[PDB]
RNA sequence: AAACUCCAUAUAUAUAAUUUUAAUUAUAUAUAAUUUUAUAUUAUUUAAUAUAAAGAAAGGAAUUAAGACAAAUCAUAAUGAUCCUUAUAAUAUGGGUAAUAGACGUGCUAUAAUAAAAUGAUAAUAAAAUUAUAUAAAAUAUAUUUAAUUAUAUUUAAUUAAUAAUAUAAAACAUUUUAAUUUUUAAUAUAUUUUUUUAUUAUAAAUAUGAAUUAUAAUCUGAAAUUCGAUUAUAUGAAAAAAGAAUUGCUAGUAAUACGUAAAUUAGUAUGUUACGGUGAAUAUUCUAACUGUUUCGCACUAAUCACUCAUCACGCGUUGAA
RNA sequence: AUGACCCACCAAU
């Protein structure tokens, strides 16, 4: 959905509940423009096998929540 | 060509490609390989002026033109005078079958 | 031609898309109309410039936005997510496909040059 | 209850657990197909309000997978086989081979010409 | 095997009220050639080589035997045997198949003048193919000032196919350019080259090739391009100077083509696959080498030369000698 | 199936 129109994504969130406490709501969907409205939190990313906790940022904007969430770990090396 | 000097263009460069292309050469046969034998081979019509126009295409790569449709007409007109290094490339081909004419599998 | 912007060019040359070439703030469509302004004969060369003239060009680069001076707001718009929690910033921290291309083979390239400040 | 959410038919012929899936979301999509376009004509009508608009590009991302065709994939009827699909005689680089070799596929042999 | 077969070719008949118009076609059918006739050399009763003369005469495809490689498939499917049934069975969400030190194979795009890019509206010129899980024409708006092109967005004309759409084929051809190239220009004059000439002064290895690549914005599809798609605009412009030993395809409408075209699989993306046509070649049979069938001779091999086989050394263990 | 291995190429009458 990434257009001027049709902007952004809405993933529906506990973000109202959330935004009370602040609770990281775990928002496993990771996929969805870092919503611009509410901008300011904090959660845990499901990458893959477990959810990163991060908050929000001056920077976390139209930055999707996967960006932030790392899945695949780094590469290695050879033989010996 | 034909207006660097006036004469029919079609006839001078058959002219160069007969005086060109040598008439016979050497193929390198193997024979159970150890010492190969070298043994003058005859060469077609369409074989003889195919070596004659490559010492000129490589000598229409050495003009200044960058055109090569027309760097060719030069050294052909160049040809007509009797400037082609070629020549002296026929004389060392006849003779390296000069020698080596024995070897000729038959009379 | 001369020392045009420091950096300057050489004569033959024709202006319009010299200017593309030297300078890096500045390229193509920009450099196009950049003479424009300035008004001058298209398939003009450096060698025909009227050193007055070239006063004009230096100005007309400094109104926009060129030489490295954008390079780093690039450096920075990289920085920027890097410093966020970003893919990218590791890709390019690391030297590796920024554009998700071929890690696996491929990607010397962005070892060559993907890096904090990409364009050496 | 049932394995699938909603009561299913079977699909007459070869049935496959993934065929079966793809089926499941081909009965559920056929009816929400009309909602789907409903909801994304609300959603992409400028026309419209930000909100209603809004409201409704929130509800399909709700919407359940089934209610999706890009996840049913061509899958050989005969066979079960989701690669290389045919998709006029819905079969496979082999079911069809052989049902055209076969003859059981009529007007369908070799190209000889 | 060949032949019949399919495409394709020559002719002939039938069909098309020549508005589905391509009658230069489309098919259904029939014939046709695995060409024939004659003379002259050779040969030995009649074959080959040349010559003419009659015809249009020419290709491709499919079909790859028996066996062997215990070749590939238990992931197309199916089934034996064996292993699990609260998990090696089913579902949802997210992730992965896209990870990268190095290495290989196959492509694509490349490295500029016997070659690349704008442009060509009385639209130079095609075949094959698609379009009721749809193609989507004209325009209309923007990117952008005119206009064209290119890419998206608005509305859907017509066509469900010899009707309308994808789609004006492109290369070739013409003109204009084009770094290095000082082969340039631009200021003069110079003049029977004027788009040019000449005299003088000036004009200090990656380019205007290459688009890998990096930012930002924008657009498609679909809930959703973040790992992860596509497109464009503005920017960026690495590597690359025809590539070592070595090696690959191809013998004629083939190779080659910076010649395009279509389809299938797509909600969506082809540098791949399968088909179509345009332009269109040199080189050749004579050596070795390799693979095959026919044959010679040899053969101690026979799951067959990737066979088989020999002695020493080194290891461990018997027996029997000298002393 | 028993069944981890194979090794040598040099130049003429």
């Amino acid at each position: 959905s990434r257009s001027v129109w049709k902007g952004p994504n809405i993933v529906p969130l506990p973000i109202r509940e959330a935004m009370t406490k602040g609770t990281p709501i775990r928002t496993n969907a990771r996929a969805a423009t870092i919503l611009p409205q509410f901008v300011g939190l904090k959660f845990q990313i499901h990458n893959g096998k477990e959810y990163v906790p991060i908050e929000i940022s001056e920077d976390m904007v139209g930055h999707k929540l996967g960006e932030f969430a790392p899945t695949r770990k780094r590469f290695s090396y050879t033989q010996t | 060509v034909y207006c660097q000097t006036r004469q029919d263009p079609i006839q001078a460069l058959e002219k160069s490609l007969d005086e060109l292309a040598p008439l016979m050469m050497t193929k390198t046969f193997n024979t159970g390989v150890a010492k190969a034998s070298v043994i003058p081979v005859p060469l077609n019509k369409r074989q003889r002026n195919r070596i004659a126009w490559n010492w000129i295409v490589q000598s229409a790569n050495q003009r200044v033109s960058s055109d090569f449709a027309v760097r060719l007409g030069e050294e052909l007109t160049a040809i007509a005078k009797g400037t082609s290094s070629a020549f002296e490339k026929r004389d060392q081909i006849h003779k390296t079958a000069i020698a080596h004419r024995a070897y000729i599998q038959l009379k | 031609v001369v020392h045009i912007l420091g950096k300057g060019f050489k004569g033959k040359e024709v202006i319009k898309i010299a200017l593309a070439s030297k300078f890096y703030g500045i390229g193509k469509t920009t450099a196009e109309k950049i003479c424009s302004k300035l008004g001058f004969y298209p398939w003009m060369r450096m060698h025909q410039l009227s050193e007055p003239q070239i006063m004009s060009i230096a100005s007309e680069l400094s109104t926009m936005t060129i030489e490295g001076d954008a390079r780093a707001i690039v450096k920075d718009n990289i920085a920027l997510k890097r410093k966020i929690g970003s893919y990218s910033g590791m890709r390019h921290t690391l030297h590796l496909p920024v554009r998700g291309q071929h890690t696996r083979n491929n990607a010397k390239t962005a070892r060559k040059l993907n890096k904090i400040d990409r364009r050496g | 209850n049932f394995r699938f959410p909603i009561k299913t038919k079977l699909p007459p012929g070869f049935i496959n657990a993934r065929i079966l899936r793809d089926n499941f979301k081909r009965q559920q999509f056929k009816e929400n197909e009309i909602l789907v376009k409903s909801l994304k004509f609300i959603a992409r009508n400028m026309n419209l309000p930000t909100k209603l608009r809004l409201e409704a590009q929130l509800k399909l991302n709700a919407l359940p997978n089934y209610m999706r065709s890009t996840q049913i994939k061509n899958r050989c009827v005969d066979s079960g086989h989701a690669r290389f699909v045919l998709s006029d005689f819905r079969l496979c680089r082999y079911q069809f081979r052989e049902n055209a070799l076969k003859g059981n596929l009529p007007g369908v042999k070799k190209g000889i010409w």
